[PDB]
């Protein structure tokens, strides 16, 4: 599990918009890039996230 | 697809639907195309946990005799694929059967020759993806007529390479492919020359496509080898 560390707004229709907050599960890290696909759990929607505007839910306070 | 027409249908039986179930949540969903008898070919981005394939569909809603669904046995998407540029979004996906040839399924096998597009010319994709940004996807199989443009139109796009990548749609238009689109092809006169891989959110054109002919060498690869 992870979360939205700020809000992001995509530019790729492969991409989530998310806010900060969002929860999402991880789906695919294995592929180089700075992208992750991701399903939101507010959502149910699949697509890539950056994978520097999350972090683990229990690496934030 | 967004501005395109419904196909008639069973009129491209080559024509993939993909579900990619990833976990205990909504699937995703994507086109692809069947090459072989039991490959089909897509994008990278459609890779997942497991993947069944419907053959022979035009309503995708509403199971018809014509259906032939597989399960996916074997993933090999490009080895070089990377999120950030989106680079060699290509994928092939070897069936748990060889599919039956019937009207409604057949293959779309690659010309012994490829060659390499330049821009210009008008080429014709296909799927079941949304027909417009606030839209669900098409319950039926679309197809749009789409012009290559100059790579230039595309510098707005990370990391564009013309040797990589088709530049599609003229952004005077509203006629696009889109979300859900993904993997599906684009003849130009008839022959695979591209894959659907992404664009704007927004969905302004053009898009981008993979550029077939740059990958010749290894689908050629794969398929003489699984
Ligand atoms: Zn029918």
């Amino acid at each position: 599990l992870f979360v939205a560390l700020y809000d992001y707004q995509a530019d790729r229709w492969t991409d989530l918009s998310f806010h900060k907050g969002e929860k999402f599960q991880i789906l695919d890290a294995s592929p180089p890039g700075d992208w992750w696909e991701a399903r939101s759990l507010t959502t149910g929607e699949t697509g890539y996230i950056p994978s520097n505007y999350v972090a683990p839910v229990d690496s934030i306070q | 697809i967004i501005g395109g027409t419904e196909c008639k249908p069973h009129s491209r039986p080559y024509m993939a639907y993909l579900e990619i179930v990833t976990s205990n949540g909504p699937s995703k969903f994507c086109g692809g195309f069947l090459i072989r008898r039991n490959f089909v070919l897509t994008a990278a981005h459609c890779a997942g946990r497991s993947i069944t394939v419907t053959l022979g569909a035009h309503n995708i809603t509403e199971e018809e005799d014509t259906w032939q669904k597989l399960e996916v046995i074997k993933q090999f998407r490009h080895p070089k694929y990377n999120t950030s540029t989106l680079h060699h979004d290509i994928m092939l996906l070897k069936l748990k059967e060889k599919a039956s040839l019937t009207l409604a399924v057949g293959t779309l096998p690659f010309p012994s020759q490829f060659n390499f597009v330049p821009p210009g010319r008008m080429c014709r994709v296909a799927g079941w993806g949304r027909t417009g940004v606030l839209k669900p996807g098409s319950d039926t199989l679309q197809e749009v007529k789409l012009r290559l443009m100059d790579p230039q139109a595309c510098s707005h796009f990370r990391d564009f390479d013309h040797n990589l990548q088709l530049c599609v749609g003229n952004p005077r238009k509203t006629k696009s492919a889109f979300k859900g689109d993904s993997g599906g092809p684009l003849l130009c006169a008839g022959v695979a020359q591209g894959i659907v891989s992404y664009g704007r959110s927004d969905a302004k054109p053009p898009a981008v496509f993979t550029r077939i002919s740059h990958y010749r060498p290894w689908i050629n690869q794969i398929l003489q080898a699984n």
